């Protein structure tokens, strides 16, 4: 496949990788008792190890020769849920924060004291103002094409410079 | 308060308890307005259930009787098989269309109040206390729009709509009159 | 008549595209006037009216027209009807690809600027009314034709979708699945 | 005790519990739904 | 005297010989120019492709590699056929 | 010009408050004075500063 990869159910390295993790952790069982503590650990350790390698067995992903898993990120829609759906999912909530924390800004600046709302939270506004920014990218879009979201070249101070 | 009822004899009974106790003037009109719906299927049902017993079909009045065109679905064989057992024999295809227009028709009578559909509003124009009077104005070549035209119409909805439910269950078990 | 009778006689442009260039101080002539956008829904227009018609016409069987010029390639579908054509026709295929080079060329050579406002020339105004059309007719008729060119030009563009969509997505447009 | 609710209201303490309650967020997600590489589950 | 303002540049950016011709005449030549490169360089690639002829290099000729060095010059010509028609020449 | 409580913008280069708002609040009438006006603002600059003299030509009037 790609690369001259592997998938990882086909590895006959990922397998390997496989096998060794689970005898170290069971070399490790053999000194404890069955019923005791440290035996019951180390048997729900194997079983979250176990269910780790079958989860990447019919995940769809690509091992090398390594017997490690790779993502591809060329833009593939076959490896869409390696970079891509939680690409979209991290924009939405990074723009959401971003979105709300300006709006609180802009809100609390028309007033004798801003500078004390930004030690101090009024935290009704704030809880108000934080779950208005689940339609960001159609309010971001609304003060685009309005003229509220950039300002003016006569408003911004500048270095003597330019 | 509301049309003419049975011509021979007239009798309201159960229209004052919920269109003055339990509703109102806007329980009247939907009412109207369902009855309507109703009479007007049946009538179209029981012309297609006489169509198909009597056997003009594709085959018999015109020069086309393969329907599935793919499926291999003649109209022979779909007048062959009753009428019950023959709507069930329709491709998914076809289906799907019919459901296509059906809808169309039925999102009009929701949006499209009077003239031209409206763009902002709470709810649909249909939803609302009298949304759909009955009339959706389709009156291609209108004859009349009279005191009378309205009253034959609805007789012939409920005569149509008691014979194509006695037809059918004609056809799955037995009546009671002839046919 | 007025070209918005299907969208209730207002101007449609949700998402504001042709206010963007002036809404901000802050690119400078990156996005495209009004004059520039008017030659491209025409030009867009005007090339799907052909290409449908010519998917269309080239379709054999089915409902199809199956209509096909002595002498050229018999290709079933269109998708690579293209690439045969360009091989085994050069002179023919550099004489077409000559034609629409240097018409197209000197659609904008003459003229201004189109993509800021300076073009000075009516958007869609080729040199092409031979038929010596509009100069007979009346300036009702001529403003009419207009719009008629143009929401064709809008049925063909969105049909060149469907037809585009058909071939990636394979249950997108339902209405086909059954047509063909 | 509006001036105990100012007090919860600085900065520092909104941070806190803000974070304590983002991060019990990601450990809770991590401990039903482990060792998601991606979407694979 | 080079710097320029407004929609087009004046003749004189073209050089001597250029600023005196017409517009049409170097539109003709730029077609020229262009057809001639383009032949060329398929005749280059037919020589390659050929057995016995692209031996030690045999391919490669003088003439079609001027073709080759023609085809910058036909996009000159163009530009230059551009600015003169704007110049009313 | 300004008046007493006109806002205005800065045209100094070398101020920290230029191309920015704020308010006049006195205008010396004796012409000798070359800066004769006051212009107060509500921000800071790196100094603590919250106030500077201007001349008339260097202040814009917004509305
Ligand atoms: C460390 C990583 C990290 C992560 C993973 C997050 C994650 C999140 N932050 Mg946080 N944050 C972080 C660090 C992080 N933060 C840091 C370092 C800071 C700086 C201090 C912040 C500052 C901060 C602020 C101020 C806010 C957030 C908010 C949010 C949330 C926005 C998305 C959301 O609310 O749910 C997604 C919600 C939806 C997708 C709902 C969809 C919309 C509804 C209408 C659809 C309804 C569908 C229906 C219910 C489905 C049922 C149907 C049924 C048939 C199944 C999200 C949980 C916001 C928040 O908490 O929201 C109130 C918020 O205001 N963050
Ligand atoms: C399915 C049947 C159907 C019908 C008949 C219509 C008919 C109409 N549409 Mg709608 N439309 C439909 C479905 C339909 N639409 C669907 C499925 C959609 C997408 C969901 C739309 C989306 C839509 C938009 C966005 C717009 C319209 C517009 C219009 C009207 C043209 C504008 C105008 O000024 O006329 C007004 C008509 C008159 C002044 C004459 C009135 C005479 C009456 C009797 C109407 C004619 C009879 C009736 C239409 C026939 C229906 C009966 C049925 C059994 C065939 C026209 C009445 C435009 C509009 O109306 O607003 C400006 C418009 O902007 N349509
Ligand atoms: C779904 C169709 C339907 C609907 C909505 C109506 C609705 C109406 N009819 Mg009606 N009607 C129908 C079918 C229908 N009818 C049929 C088939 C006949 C022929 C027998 C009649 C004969 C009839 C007469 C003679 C008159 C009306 C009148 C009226 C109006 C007042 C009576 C009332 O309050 O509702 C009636 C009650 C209901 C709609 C309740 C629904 C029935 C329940 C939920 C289920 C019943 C199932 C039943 C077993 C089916 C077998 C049939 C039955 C005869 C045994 C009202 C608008 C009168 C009118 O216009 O105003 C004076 C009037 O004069 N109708
Ligand atoms: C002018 C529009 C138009 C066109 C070109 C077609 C074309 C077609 N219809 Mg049709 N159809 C139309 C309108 C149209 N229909 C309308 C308005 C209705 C009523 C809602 C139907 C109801 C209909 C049915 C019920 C069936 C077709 C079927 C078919 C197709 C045969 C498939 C092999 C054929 C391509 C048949 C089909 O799809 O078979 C697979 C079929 O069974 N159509
Ligand atoms: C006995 C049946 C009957 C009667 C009296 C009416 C009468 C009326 N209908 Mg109507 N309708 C009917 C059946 C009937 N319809 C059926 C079955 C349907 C479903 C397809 C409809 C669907 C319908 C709509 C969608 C609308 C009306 C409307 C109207 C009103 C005025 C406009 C109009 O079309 O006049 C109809 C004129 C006549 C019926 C007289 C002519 C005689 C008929 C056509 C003979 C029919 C024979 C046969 C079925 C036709 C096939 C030809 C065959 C002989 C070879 C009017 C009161 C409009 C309305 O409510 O506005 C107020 C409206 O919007 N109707
Ligand atoms: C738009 C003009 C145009 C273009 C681009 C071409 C291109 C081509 N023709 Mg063609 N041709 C044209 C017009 C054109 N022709 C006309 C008007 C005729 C007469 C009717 C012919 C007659 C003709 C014949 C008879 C044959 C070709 C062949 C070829 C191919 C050359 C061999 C090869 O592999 O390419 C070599 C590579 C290149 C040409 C690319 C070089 C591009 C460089 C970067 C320079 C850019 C070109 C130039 C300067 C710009 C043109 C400007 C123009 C728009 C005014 C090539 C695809 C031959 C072939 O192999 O058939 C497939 C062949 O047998 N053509
Ligand atoms: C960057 C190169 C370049 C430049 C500056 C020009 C400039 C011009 N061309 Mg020309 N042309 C070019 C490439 C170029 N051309 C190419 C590749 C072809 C195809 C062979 C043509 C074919 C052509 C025709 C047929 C005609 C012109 C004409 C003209 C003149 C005005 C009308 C016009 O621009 O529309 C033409 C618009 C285009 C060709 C758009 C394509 C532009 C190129 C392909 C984009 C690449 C630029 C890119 C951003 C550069 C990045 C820098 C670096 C990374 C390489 C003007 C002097 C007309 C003329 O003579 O004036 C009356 C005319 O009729 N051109
Ligand atoms: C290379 C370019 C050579 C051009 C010569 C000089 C041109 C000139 O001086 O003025 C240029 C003239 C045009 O004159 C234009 O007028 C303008 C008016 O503003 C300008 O002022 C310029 O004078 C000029 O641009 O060119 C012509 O009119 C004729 C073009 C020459 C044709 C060359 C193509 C040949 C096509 C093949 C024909 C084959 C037909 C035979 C088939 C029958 C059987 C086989
Ligand atoms: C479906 C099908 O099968 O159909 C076929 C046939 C069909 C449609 C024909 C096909 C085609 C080929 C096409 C479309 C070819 C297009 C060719 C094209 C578009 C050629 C433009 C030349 C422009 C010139 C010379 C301009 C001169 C301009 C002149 C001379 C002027 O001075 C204009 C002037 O204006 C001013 C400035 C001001 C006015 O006051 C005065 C006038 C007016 C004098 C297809 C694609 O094959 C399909
Ligand atoms: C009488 C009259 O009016 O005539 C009319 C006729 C007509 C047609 C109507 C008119 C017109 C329009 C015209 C003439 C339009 C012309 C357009 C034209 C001619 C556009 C060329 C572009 C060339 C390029 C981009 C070259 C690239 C060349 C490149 C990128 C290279 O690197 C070449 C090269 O790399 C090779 C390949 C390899 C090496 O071996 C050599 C090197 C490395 C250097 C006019 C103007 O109205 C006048």
């Amino acid at each position: 496949d790609i690369s001259g990869l592997t998938p990882c159910k086909e590895s006959k390295q990922f397998a390997k990788r496989e096998k060794q993790a689970l005898k170290k952790l069971q070399a490790s069982l053999k000194l404890y008792a069955d019923d005791s503590a440290p035996a019951l650990a180390i048997k729900a350790t194997m079983e979250k190890t176990k269910k780790r390698f079958d989860n990447y067995g019919k995940y769809g992903l690509l091992c090398g020769s390594d017997g490690l898993p790779h993502l591809i990120v060329s833009g593939d829609q076959r490896h869409w849920g390696e970079f891509i759906t939680p690409g979209i999912l991290f924009l939405y909530i990074a723009g959401w924060i971003g979105w709300v924390g300006r709006s609180y800004l802009i809100a609390i600046r028309d007033e004798k004291k801003p500078t004390q709302k930004e030690i101090i939270i009024d935290v009704p506004l704030a809880s108000r103002l934080l779950f208005r920014g689940f339609s960001w990218p159609v309010a971001a879009y609304r003060e685009l094409l309005n003229g509220e979201l950039v300002d003016a070249a006569a408003a911004a101070a500048a270095a003597a410079a330019a | 308060t509301p049309l003419g009822g049975e011509p021979v004899f007239i009798g309201e009974n159960y229209w004052d308890k919920l269109t003055l106790e339990y509703g109102s003037e806007a329980t009247g009109t939907y009412l109207r307005a369902a009855e309507l719906k109703h009479g007007r299927s049946a009538m179209l049902a029981v012309t297609g259930f006489a169509f198909h017993k009597l056997g003009l079909t594709l085959n018999n009045i015109s020069p086309h009787e393969y329907l599935s065109i793919r499926d291999n679905i003649k109209f022979a064989d779909l007048a062959a098989m009753s009428p019950i057992e023959a709507v069930k024999h329709i491709p998914a295809e076809g289906m799907a269309q019919i459901f296509a227009a059906i809808a169309a028709v039925e999102i009009y009578e929701l949006t499209h109040r009077n003239g031209k559909l409206a763009y902002d509003e709470s709810v649909a124009p249909g939803l609302q206390p009298g949304g759909l009077t009955g009339d959706l104005g389709w009156n291609p070549l209108n004859i009349k729009v009279t005191d009378r035209r309205r009253l034959s119409e609805l007789q012939n909805g409920r005569a149509a709509m008691f014979a194509i439910s006695a037809w059918v269950a004609a056809e799955a078990i037995p009546g009671s009159v002839p046919i | 008549a007025t070209g918005f009778e299907e969208v209730g006689g207002k101007p449609w442009d949700p998402l504001s595209l042709g206010k963007l260039e002036d809404a901000n101080d802050t690119f400078p002539n990156m996005f495209p006037k009004s004059q520039y956008l008017q030659e491209s829904e025409i030009k867009h227009g005007r090339m799907s009216m052909l290409a449908w018609t010519g998917v269309w016409a080239t379709h054999v069987g089915g409902m199809g027209l199956g209509m096909h010029i002595p002498g050229m390639p018999v290709e079933s579908d269109w998708t690579k009807a293209l690439g045969v054509f360009a091989a085994e026709q050069p002179a023919l295929f550099g004489a077409i690809l000559l034609f629409i080079s240097i018409a197209e060329g000197e659609s904008v050579g003459h003229s201004g600027d189109n993509w800021r406002n300076m073009s000075t020339k009516e958007p869609g105004n080729l040199g092409f009314d031979w038929m010596g059309l509009t100069r007979k007719l009346s300036e009702e008729q001529v403003a009419r034709y207009k719009i008629v060119e143009l929401k064709n030009g809008r049925a063909a563009m969105i049909a060149m979708a469907s037809l585009f969509a058909m071939e990636a997505i394979p249950g997108s447009v339902p209405i086909m699945n059954v047509f063909n | 005790m509006r001036d105990l609710k100012t007090y919860l209201s600085v900065a520092p303490v909104a941070s806190t519990l803000w974070f304590a309650a983002l991060a019990g967020l990601l450990i809770e997600i991590n401990r039903l739904f482990p060792d998601a590489l991606t979407f694979p589950f | 005297d080079m710097t320029w303002e407004g929609e087009y540049p004046p003749s004189k950016v073209l050089g001597p010989i250029m600023s005196k011709m017409p517009s049409g005449l170097l539109g003709l030549i730029s077609i020229a120019c262009a057809a001639v490169c383009v032949y060329s360089i398929a005749q280059s690639g037919v020589l390659q492709q050929q057995p016995g002829a692209y031996e030690n290099g045999s391919w490669v000729k003088w003439y079609y590699v001027l073709g080759s060095f023609g085809g910058p010059l036909a996009w000159g010509t163009h530009v230059a056929s551009w600015i003169q028609r704007k110049n009313g020449m | 010009g300004p008046k007493r409580g006109a806002k205005v913008k800065i045209l100094r280069k070398e101020s920290y408050w230029y191309k920015g708002t704020g308010s006049v609040v006195a205008v010396d009438q004796d012409p000798n004075t070359r800066y004769p006006v006051v212009v107060r603002f509500n921000k800071v600059n790196y100094a603590n500063v919250s106030t500077n003299n201007y001349a008339l030509d260097e202040i814009q009037e917004v509305e």
